[PDB]
C-alpha cells in the first residue's frame, strides 16, 4: 500500500538507530530521545541528528523498502574496526507482508504501533542485558538475507536513463553487493500483528 | 594635530515641512531646524568646536514646548533659539565665520544641502 | 527493601473504605464566569500600525483615570508650606519651584541584553553602558525629568507606569522619590463565603503549561506518570482529591520553537496533549489557554485555538459540552467563583520584562516576584509587542492588562516558586508565580477556602 | 545601517504638538545622517584619494575633484 511502508520505514528507523545507540558506535551525547525524525515514532528512540548520518539511515531504509518482496529478512551486521568478523547480527523480517499482497485491510494504527512498541522495548531489553566492555571501537554495516534477488546488473547492458525515479533505482541496485554467502544466538520478542509479521531475533558472534 | 594639515570639514542638512502629497520643493517650502556636524581632531581648539550644534526657527509661541522638550530630554548642546528665518540664516553665516569651514560637507549638494538654502534665499529671501 | 515493608505495615487502608464503583464527586464548582459575560480579552466573531494608536489610547485612558486622583487620593496642597501640587503635567511649568504632581510615564531604559541586517550590536553599544545606569526619566509626552532616590531600584516601575512623583524640587531637572500614584480602584467585586453548608471548595492553579518538546522525555516525564493520578489515583489518603478543583493550565500547552517545526511533529505533541487531557477529563474538568510558545497570536489578547489541541476521540467533547468540561480561554481570563475573580497570565508578559528586555531598575525570585506586583498595580503596558491585531485590537473596552481588579493574579514560568499575599486599599491580592515545569514544577493549589495557596514539589 | 524616513513622514513628525519622541527622532536622525556623512567622507574621499594627491601634486583642492 502506501501507509504500510511508512510504518516499515519508521520501524526500521527505530530498529537501526537504536542498534546504533546501544552499540555506542556514535557518541551518546549526540543522541536524544525523540518522536520526530521526519515522521511519527512509536517510542522515544535515542536519535542523533547529524544530517549526513540520518540521510544515510533513511537512504538505507529507502533502499531496502525499494525491493520489498525479494527481502524475507532484513538484518543489521556489527563489525569491529579490529576485525571484519561479525560481532552481532540483529535479525528482522519482511515475511508475509501486506505490501506484496497490497491488501487495503486492515489499518489498525494503534494495534500495529502497540506491537511495534513491544518489539522496540524488547530490543531495548536485550540491548542493555549484554554488558558494556570495549564500548568504543565498533562500527556498522547492513546485510540482507533475501530469498530471490539480483538487481546489480541493471547498471550494465548499455541502458539509457531519463527519469529521477529510476536514477534512484539504479542507485538502489548500485549500492548493494552480494557477499561470500553461528557461535551464539539469543531470542528476541517480535511483533505479531496480522499483516506485518516481523519475527525478529538476535545473533551473538 | 601638532600642525593643522588641511581642510576642517562641517556638513549642513535640513528638515522639509513639505506638502505631504508631493516631493519637497525649496522654491515653496522652508527649513525650521538646521544641523551642522564637525567632529574630529583636525580642528585644534575643541572649546565649542569638534562638537555638534543645532538651532531652531519658531514663531515665538513657546507654549507648545518645542524648546523645553529639546533641552531637557536631549543633552547634545545648549540649542540655539533663533527666529525670523533670514536672521537664522545670517547667524548660520556668522557661525561659519566663527568656525573654519574649509571643506563644505553635505549630501545631494545641489538639492538637499547648502544649495537648497542658497537658492531658497535667492528666490524667497 | 523496607519501602515494600512500609506497604506491608500499612494494611489499614485495604481499599480506603470507598465503594470504588461509587465516584465521590468533588466540587460543587460554580464558574459564573463562563456563560453570562462577554470575555473582553477574547476575539471578535465579526473580526474572525496597530500598536501606535494603542499607546496613545493607554496614555489618554490612564490620563483621565489618574487625573481624578492627585488630591482626591493624595497630598493636600495645604501641606508642603503651600507648595502647589496642582495638576500640571507639562515640563514648562514643572520648572516652577513648587513641586506639582508630575503625572507622567517612565520610559527610561527598556532594551535588550541578548540579541544583523539592521546592524544591531553597533547600536547595542549605546544600550549596554547607558542602560546599566539605573537613572529614571519621566515622560508625560511633554518632557523628561531626572529621578534619584531610594525607590529608583526598590520599586520596579520600569515601563508604561503613570505615576505622580512627590519630592522636594530643588532643581528643574531632578526630584527625589518620596511618593508615587496609582490608578483608582475599580471596586470590590464581592468575595463570598458560602457559610451555610460550606462546600470545602476546590483549590487549584496547578499547571503552568506542560512544556512538551518531542526532543526531550524528561519534560514528558512528570506528566501522565505523577500527574493525572495525583488528581485521582495517587493519594494523600484522601484529602488531596477534596482540595483539588477544576484543572487550570496557564500557557505553554506544548513547548516548541517556530523555525524548527512542521506539520506532523506539531500533531505528535498536540495528540499527546490530547491523550493527557482526555485522560484527565473524566477525573477533573479543565480550562485551557495558549499564548507564549504554544500556537497563538503571540499577544496578550490572543485567540485560543480550538479543534487543534485534540484528537478525534476528544474533538467531539467541546461540540458535545459547550464550555463546561473544557473551553478555550485567552491569556488573560477573569475566572469568577461568584465574585472570586482571578486573573491569569501565561508568563511571557512578565518574563520578557524580567529577563529579556531589562538593563536597569535592578538593586532572583524575590526580585522578579514584585515585577508582576507592579504590573498588577498600574494595569499597564508590560510587553514589547502588545495587542498585535490587524482588526479590532482595542475598542476602548478591553485593555490587555485590564482595569477590573482580581483577587488573585496567575502568572507563570518563573525559575523558582513564589507565593505571597499583599493587601491594597481596594482589595486583597495574592501573588502567584507558578514555575516552568522543567524548572522543578512546584505545582500549586490556589484559593477559595480561606484564600490560601499550597505548592507541592512534583520533582 | 541607518533607517530612512520619507519627507512626508518627517513632515508628519515635524510641525505640531505631538510627543517628545518624534522631535527626538527627526533631530537625532538628521544628526545621525550628518555624523555618518562626516565619518564616510573622513574614510574614503578626503584622505585616500584627494588630500595627499594635493600634497604630492601641488595644485589646490577644488580642481582635483
Amino acid at each position: 500500500n502506501r501507509w504500510v511502508e511508512k510504518w516499515l520505514r519508521v520501524y526500521l528507523k527505530c530498529y537501526i538507530n537504536l542498534i546504533l545507540f546501544y552499540r555506542n558506535v556514535y557518541p551518546p551525547q549526540s543522541f536524544d530521545y525523540t518522536t520526530y525524525q521526519s515522521f511519527n515514532l512509536p517510542q522515544f528512540v535515542p536519535i542523533n541528528r547529524h544530517p549526513a548520518l540520518i540521510d544515510y539511515i533513511e537512504e538505507l531504509i529507502l533502499d531496502v523498502l525499494s525491493k520489498l518482496t525479494h527481502v524475507y529478512r532484513f538484518s543489521i551486521c556489527i563489525i569491529n574496526k579490529k576485525n571484519d568478523l561479525c560481532i552481532e547480527k540483529y535479525v528482522l523480517d519482511f515475511s508475509e507482508l501486506q505490501h506484496v499482497d497490497k491488501d487495503d485491510q486492515i489499518i489498525t494504527e494503534t494495534e500495529v504501533f502497540d506491537e511495534f512498541r513491544s518489539s522496540l522495548n524488547s530490543l531495548i531489553m536485550h540491548l542493555e542485558k549484554l554488558p558494556k566492555v570495549n564500548d568504543d571501537t565498533i562500527t556498522f554495516e547492513a546485510v540482507i538475507n533475501a530469498i530471490e534477488l539480483e538487481l546489480g546488473h541493471k547498471l550494465d547492458r548499455n541502458r539509457r536513463v531519463d527519469s529521477l525515479e529510476e536514477k534512484a533505482e539504479i542507485e538502489r541496485d548500485s549500492n548493494w553487493v552480494k557477499c561470500q554467502e553461528k557461535i551464539k544466538l539469543t531470542s528476541l520478542v517480535g511483533s505479531d500483528v496480522g499483516p506485518l509479521i516481523i519475527h525478529q531475533f538476535s545473533e551473538k558472534l | 594635530s601638532s600642525v593643522h594639515d588641511s581642510l576642517t570639514h562641517l556638513t549642513l542638512e535640513i528638515h522639509a515641512n513639505t506638502r505631504s502629497d508631493k516631493i519637497p520643493d525649496p522654491a515653496i517650502d522652508e527649513v525650521s531646524m538646521i544641523i551642522w556636524c564637525l567632529e574630529e581632531e583636525t580642528f585644534p581648539l575643541d572649546l565649542d568646536i569638534a562638537y555638534e550644534g543645532i538651532m531652531i526657527v519658531h514663531k515665538a509661541s513657546e507654549d507648545s514646548t518645542f524648546p523645553t522638550k529639546i533641552q531637557h530630554c536631549i543633552n547634545e548642546i545648549p540649542v540655539m533659539f533663533y527666529e525670523s528665518e533670514f536672521e537664522m540664516f545670517e547667524a548660520l553665516t556668522d557661525l561659519v565665520l566663527l568656525l573654519d569651514p574649509d571643506i563644505l560637507s553635505g549630501f545631494e549638494i545641489h538639492n538637499f544641502s547648502w544649495g537648497y538654502i542658497i537658492e531658497r534665499c535667492q528666490k524667497i529671501h | 527493601h523496607m519501602d515494600a515493608l512500609l506497604t506491608k505495615f500499612n494494611e489499614d487502608r485495604s481499599l480506603q473504605d470507598e465503594n470504588l464503583s461509587q465516584p465521590r464527586t468533588r466540587v460543587r464548582i460554580v464558574d459564573d464566569n463562563l456563560y453570562n459575560k462577554s470575555n473582553p480579552f477574547q476575539l471578535c466573531y465579526k473580526k474572525r500600525s496597530q500598536y501606535y494608536h494603542i499607546y496613545q489610547y493607554r496614555l489618554k485612558t490612564f490620563r483621565e483615570r489618574v487625573l481624578k486622583e492627585c488630591d482626591k487620593r493624595w497630598d493636600a496642597g495645604f501641606t508642603l508650606n503651600g507648595q502647589l501640587v496642582l495638576k500640571k503635567d507639562k515640563v514648562l511649568d514643572i520648572q516652577g519651584n513648587q513641586p506639582c504632581w508630575c503625572v507622567g510615564s517612565i520610559y527610561c531604559e527598556m532594551k535588550y541584553k541578548p540579541n544583523t541586517y539592521g546592524a544591531p550590536d553597533l547600536t547595542k553599544s549605546y544600550t549596554d553602558k547607558e542602560g546599566g545606569s539605573d537613572e529614571i526619566m519621566l515622560e508625560d509626552e511633554s518632557g523628561r525629568v531626572l529621578l534619584v532616590g531610594d525607590f529608583i531600584r526598590s520599586t520596579p516601575f520600569i515601563t508604561g507606569v503613570v505615576v505622580g512623583i512627590l519630592g522636594m524640587e530643588a532643581e528643574a531637572g531632578t526630584f527625589q522619590v518620596l511618593d508615587i500614584c496609582y490608578p483608582t480602584p475599580l471596586p470590590q467585586n464581592p468575595f463570598p463565603a458560602p457559610i451555610a453548608t460550606c462546600p470545602t471548595r476546590g483549590k487549584i492553579a496547578l499547571v503552568s503549561g506542560l512544556n512538551l518538546n518531542n526532543t526531550s522525555p524528561d519534560r514528558l516525564l512528570r506528566l501522565e506518570i505523577l500527574r493525572e493520578f495525583l488528581m485521582g489515583r495517587i493519594n494523600n489518603k484522601i484529602d488531596d482529591i477534596s482540595l483539588i478543583g477544576r484543572l487550570l493550565i496557564c500557557g505553554n500547552s506544548v513547548d516548541f520553537d517556530i523555525k524548527s517545526v512542521n506539520k506532523d511533529e506539531l500533531m505528535i505533541s498536540l495528540t499527546e496533549f490530547s491523550k493527557f487531557l482526555h485522560n484527565i477529563l473524566p477525573s477533573i474538568s479543565v480550562d485551557i489557554m495558549p499564548g507564549t510558545n504554544d500556537p497563538s497570536d503571540k499577544s496578550l489578547p490572543q485567540q485560543p485555538f480550538h479543534k487543534s489541541l485534540f484528537d478525534k476521540s476528544l474533538e467531539s467533547y467541546f461540540n458535545g459540552s459547550n464550555k463546561e468540561i473544557l473551553n478555550l480561554v485567552t491569556n488573560p481570563y477573569e475566572f469568577s467563583y461568584n465574585g472570586v475573580d482571578v486573573l491569569a497570565v501565561s508568563g511571557k508578559n512578565i518574563n520578557d520584562i524580567c529577563k529579556y528586555v531589562i538593563p536597569s531598575n535592578d538593586n532572583d525570585i524575590e526580585h522578579r516576584l514584585d515585577l508582576m506586583e507592579c504590573t498588577m498595580k498600574w494595569q499597564n503596558i508590560a510587553p514589547t509587542a502588545p495587542d498585535t491585531l490587524w482588526c479590532y485590537p482595542y475598542t476602548d473596552k478591553d485593555p490587555f492588562v485590564l482595569d477590573k481588579w482580581p483577587h488573585v493574579y496567575i502568572v507563570a514560568n518563573q525559575p523558582y516558586f513564589g507565593t505571597r499575599v499583599v493587601e491594597i486599599g481596594g482589595k486583597n491580592i495574592k501573588i502567584i508565580s507558578v514555575p516552568e515545569f522543567s524548572s522543578t514544577g512546584m505545582i500549586i493549589l490556589l484559593d477559595l477556602e480561606t484564600l490560601e495557596a499550597e505548592t507541592v514539589k512534583i520533582d | 545601517r541607518l533607517p530612512h524616513f520619507s519627507f512626508e513622514s518627517l513632515t508628519n513628525m515635524w510641525n505640531a504638538k505631538k510627543s517628545t519622541t518624534e522631535l527626538k527622532t527627526v533631530l537625532n536622525y538628521w544628526l545621525s545622517r550628518a555624523q555618518i556623512n562626516i565619518q564616510l567622507l573622513r574614510k574614503q574621499d578626503y584622505i585616500a584619494r584627494n588630500i595627499e594627491q594635493a600634497r604630492l601634486i601641488g595644485i589646490d583642492f577644488h580642481s582635483v575633484y
